[PDB]
RNA sequence: UUCUCCCCGAAAUGCAUUUAGGUGCAGCGUUGCGUGGUUCUUGUUGGAGGUAGAGCACUGGAUGGUCUAGGGGGCUUAUCGGCUUACCGAAAUCAGCCAAACUCCGAAUGCUGGCAAGUGUAGCGUGGCAGUGAGACGGCGGGUGAUAAGCUUCGUCGUCGAGAGGGAAACAGCCCAGAUCAUCAGCUAAGGCCCCUAAGUGGUGACUCAGUGGGAAAGGAUGUGGAGUUGCGUAGACAACCAGGAGGUUGGCUUGGAAGCAGCCAUCCUUGAAAGAGUGCGUAAUAGCUCACUGGUCAAGUGAUUCCGCGCCGAUAAUGUAGCG
RNA sequence: GUCGCCUCCUAAAGGGUAACGGAGGCGCCCAAAGGUUCCCUCAGCCUGGUUGGUAAUCAGGUGGUGAGUGUAAGUGCACAA
RNA sequence: GUCACUCAACGGAUAAAAGGUACCCCGGGAUAACAGGCUGAUCUUGCCCGAGCGCUCAUAGCGACGGCAUGGUUUGGCACCUCGAUGUCGGCUCGUCGCAUCCUGGGGCUGGAGUCGGUCCCAAGGGUUGGGCUGUUCGCCCAUUAAAGCGGCACGCGAGCU
RNA sequence: UUUCCGGUGGCCAUAGUGGAAGGGAAACACCCGGUCCCAUUCCGAACCCGGUCGUUAAGCCUUCCAACGCUGAUGGUACUGCACGAGGGAUCGUGUGGGAGAGUAAGACGCUGCCGGAAU
């Protein structure tokens, strides 16, 4: 689970889900990547599930990078309660993903096994994603 | 090799004009250099795509009225999701003059099965010549393991291509598997 | 249930620039309410106890720089 | 000075108040009403403020 | 629900230019 | 809360309130007198800004690399000291990042002055009379709520309120358009032109065969039409049909059986035109059928991959077809 | 739970703007911590030095604001406020 | 000139004031309880990926970690009709509808030898018991049956009854 | 008039930080003293006074270096006023105007006013 050591403000407005990726649209760590073609909120559990999928498929070879960190706290209203009486406490940690953001990087592994591992990892994310490489 | 690209003059500027140009299967480009003002041209989209398939290619821009001009594509604005080239910066070059470029990196070594090698950079700064642009620079790491590191100061560089960037940073790293 | 432990805000203070560049003012007219000296008093402009900048004479407001300071001047009307 | 000919083709109902005062300033009162203005930058600015409501000729 | 989805779908008709009262 | 017509025509906001469905003052209506372009629109010329966007300079958050002060565990053995530092590792630095309460930056708009033109007759002062101070929906920018509500609370524009006419099947708030009356004249707007239903079963060129049109997701798929990139190919390509379709070698940790199909592995060598210590079926376990490849009659195209247009499945409530009126 | 006042965000780059929205403060203190005049520059880091160690005190270099500001926060202030 | 207010509910009804009402009495659907409406967190029913389990073997039967939806019968959220009354729980009586099928009918796959099953595909024609306890619905139990289905209809049905 | 230099402003890094070399005619500066006016929360270090000996070592000044820092287009892109359009929905696109931030090419080892000195 990725949870920040501490955050300045535990109750924050919802991150904007508008616009293409501000940065991190090009591979910078690995030789292959998962690039998000859709925006959304990527929770820490989805990140962990994708990481487990990639790491278990690729076994012992190469390294996996998580380019996105879930440091945005999303609050939850008290259950079965009416509206008002303040904001809820944080329940989920998310990363704000925009189309064109490289989510995961993979290296030290040939292209077919990399493709299969990243297919497995992509089937865990809530948005659409694609396999990218460094022009071969 | 020199790739010849047909270009024609660009006189409408703005997001709307660029949108129309890209809807007409073309690419906006600006060509700037040392002894002339920037020249705004538009290029064939597919020909530019094929020419920019390679990195650091020597282009000959052909404008009907004017003479041919030698150039290197310095900045290529591509679409992030699709692959289409959106804008080309063309730095004009002289035949008898050096050029600074970014040459590519790859690993072709084969270490012990447990340990794996990594590349820590994308492209590296190199001063070279026009008719000799190296395709890539190879670093072969075969049987080198543990905490060995490779910096940019000792690489088998080709002739005519000196080294410009800081030689005090690593480009390749071999290490144990991921634990 | 629970309750909100916030809810207090101070009244609006209506600070900011009251006379912009080139505006004709009388002597004593307030040019900007401010906390601290974001603007400094220039030529023909005085600074108040609450850092209010006011016209020391008749003329036209102009905003500029004097040495390293960002200042408001009131240039006398020709 | 080509004496712009401006005619109103759409109504002012449900447009921004800026657009309605622009139509009033041009001397346009009804859909299909026409005015002749001098070719000056202020009248061209008025025309391009409400270009979705008018047509212009010379 | 069918009723609400049809209410929100009615806004896609030609003479309503993408909008309708109550969405 | 009772007759008429003529002209104008709101508000559902702000502040305060033993106040919150009341009221006062202000805002918005009207009207007498006064002052007259002072208002408004556009252009142009100045001004302050810190939002959008972006960035990492500061403050926090953060991924990986290089290097390292210092902590852990052990050793010869500890008063040191060395062997470790293969574990952890502050900070420093390189690269990619994140922020309503971050900013080295920084719009468009809006706001506010000068000038110019245009302009309904707008604006302002001062008196008489008010009503209103329950708003609704829609577009754009936000907070609450779950990326919820025909939800709630703000900013701004529009409409309804208080607005008829035409369109949206019907359908306050959507679109067009603001009804002085008459007209058995014409042109148009939005929307339409096979019939209901006025006007084209219009012309030309493509696509769809799902009644898609005339609802929906992740995802699945030799549907179909088109456009690129790339591999093999009359030195004869892919499919089909005839022969070698196997040697040492039952290579190994297993497992009474892993000899080719339990899994993981260094993932070779050979009679040789030819073969992989092994891909499916078979199979207590071995046999075997048959795959990649080599020659033959034939033989003109075959195999991937990217994208685009329109389609398919996923699809799923209860009176009656019933998601084109 | 709240009720008056102050600071920041929401607040959409003038001002204003709501919710039982998100953060904090105040109901003081100071005869100097007011007035004026004159002078001075910090925190951090590095090195050397008795007690003394990371950190009391001294010396040299570096360091521009990261120190400080009676008190929240913001705007300011090193020309120093 | 100055002083006296936690008049702090801070524009400050009095100098001076706590509670009960099921004995209660005299506008609002501006506002709650039932039902309808919207939403769908929760609930429910499915599905996607396939780690792994199944002696071997992902997919006979399964299905971690994750992801996407249906329905609108649950608990809620909203407060849109109704407070010059929309009677409400359970049962009885009378039904009618859906299919997400409990039985009977047809089929594919099986870790289907047979007898029996499991599972998911069609399928709503007919059928789908009587009692003990409890106001119950629900549930446990007794004896059966081919089976003792799940839901909607104002949690169907009080100008039909209790 | 010009050249060099000493003061005094304006712009406030294109000016600074760093390096290398060179120069002092008048001026500046270190420097030498502390008797005198004056001073150190101790110290003639500093402030102040008397000199101008010695010295260009540092300040200062001239020149060279893009090295760190600073400045920085054109074009494109984000965004956006107004007008529309698309999607089941997060959201997206177009027309017509405006248009960054980053980055690239590049600039840059300061510009300028007044007073004075020496020589001309
Ligand atoms: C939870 C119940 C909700 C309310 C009940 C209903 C109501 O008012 N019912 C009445 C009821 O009273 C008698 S029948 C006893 C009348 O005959 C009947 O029509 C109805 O008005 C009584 C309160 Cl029971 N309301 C319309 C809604
Ligand atoms: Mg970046
Ligand atoms: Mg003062
Ligand atoms: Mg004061
Ligand atoms: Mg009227
Ligand atoms: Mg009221
Ligand atoms: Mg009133
Ligand atoms: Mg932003
Ligand atoms: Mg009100
Ligand atoms: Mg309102
Ligand atoms: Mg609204
Ligand atoms: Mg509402
Ligand atoms: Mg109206
Ligand atoms: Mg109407
Ligand atoms: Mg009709
Ligand atoms: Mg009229
Ligand atoms: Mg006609
Ligand atoms: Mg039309
Ligand atoms: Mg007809
Ligand atoms: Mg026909
Ligand atoms: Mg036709
Ligand atoms: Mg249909
Ligand atoms: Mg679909
Ligand atoms: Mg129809
Ligand atoms: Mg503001
Ligand atoms: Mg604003
Ligand atoms: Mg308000
Ligand atoms: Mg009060
Ligand atoms: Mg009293
Ligand atoms: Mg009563
Ligand atoms: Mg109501
Ligand atoms: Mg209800
Ligand atoms: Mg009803
Ligand atoms: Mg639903
Ligand atoms: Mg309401
Ligand atoms: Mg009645
Ligand atoms: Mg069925
Ligand atoms: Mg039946
Ligand atoms: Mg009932
Ligand atoms: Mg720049
Ligand atoms: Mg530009
Ligand atoms: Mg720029």
């Amino acid at each position: 689970m990725l949870i920040p050591r501490r955050v300045k403000y535990r109750k924050q407005h919802h991150p904007k889900r508008t616009g293409a990726a501000k940065g991190g649209t090009q591979l910078a760590f690995g030789d292959y990547g998962i690039q998000a073609t859709e925006g959304g909120y990527l929770t820490n559990r989805q990140i962990e599930a994708a990481r487990i999928a990639m790491t278990r498929y690729i076994k012992r070879g190469g390294k996996v990078w998580i380019n996105v960190y879930p440091d945005r706290p999303m609050t939850k209203h008290p259950a079965e309660s009416r509206m008002g009486s303040g904001k809820g406490t944080p329940e989920w940690w998310i990363a704000n993903i925009k189309p064109g953001r490289v989510l995961f990087e993979l290296s030290g592994v040939p292209e077919d096994v990399a493709r299969e591992a990243m297919r497995l990892a992509i089937h865990k994310l809530p948005m659409k994603a694609r396999f990218i490489s460094r022009e071969g | 090799d020199i790739i010849h690209l047909k270009a024609e003059q660009r006189t409408e500027f703005g997001k709307g004009a660029a949108r129309r140009i890209r809807r007409d299967d073309k690419v906006p480009a600006v060509m700037y250099g040392h002894d002339h003002d920037p020249i705004h041209v538009t290029l064939d989209g597919h020909a530019t795509l094929l020419a920019l398939r390679t990195e650091n290619p020597l282009l000959s821009i052909e404008i009907e009225g004017q003479k041919p001009m030698l150039a290197l594509p310095k900045d290529v604005q591509r679409d992030v999701l699709k692959g289409f080239v959106r804008h080309v910066d063309l730095l004009t070059v002289r035949r008898g003059e050096k050029v600074d470029v970014n040459v590519a990196l790859r690993i072709t070594g084969e270490s012990a099965p447990g340990t794996i090698a990594m590349t820590e950079f994308n492209e590296i700064e190199v001063q070279a010549d026009l008719l000799n642009i190296p395709e890539v620079i190879e670093i072969d790491v075969t049987g080198l393991e543990a905490g060995t590191t490779i910096y940019l100061g000792d690489l088998k560089l080709p002739e005519g291509t000196s080294l410009l960037g800081d030689a005090e940073d690593v480009a390749a790293t071999v290490a144990f598997p991921e634990t | 249930a629970s309750s909100s432990r916030n809810g207090r805000d101070s009244n609006a203070q209506r600070l900011g620039v009251k006379r912009f560049g080139g505006q004709l003012v009388n002597a004593g007219e307030i040019i900007v309410r401010q906390r601290g000296t974001h603007f400094h008093p220039g030529d023909g402009v005085g600074r108040g106890g609450d850092d209010t900048l006011f016209a020391l004479r008749d003329g036209n407001v102009e905003f500029g720089t004097r040495r390293g300071r960002r200042v408001v001047n009131v240039t006398p009307v020709e | 000075m080509s004496k712009l000919k401006i005619t109103q083709i759409k109504s002012g109902i449900a447009t921004k108040p800026n657009h309605r005062e622009t139509l009033r300033s041009l001397g346009l009162k009804r859909i299909g009403d026409t005015v002749i203005k001098e070719d000056r930058p202020e009248f061209r600015g008025m025309v391009r403020t409400v270009r979705h409501l008018v047509t212009m000729e010379e | 629900g069918k009723t609400g989805r049809k209410r929100r779908a009615r806004r896609k008709k030609g003479a309503n230019h993408g909008k309708r009262p109550n969405a």
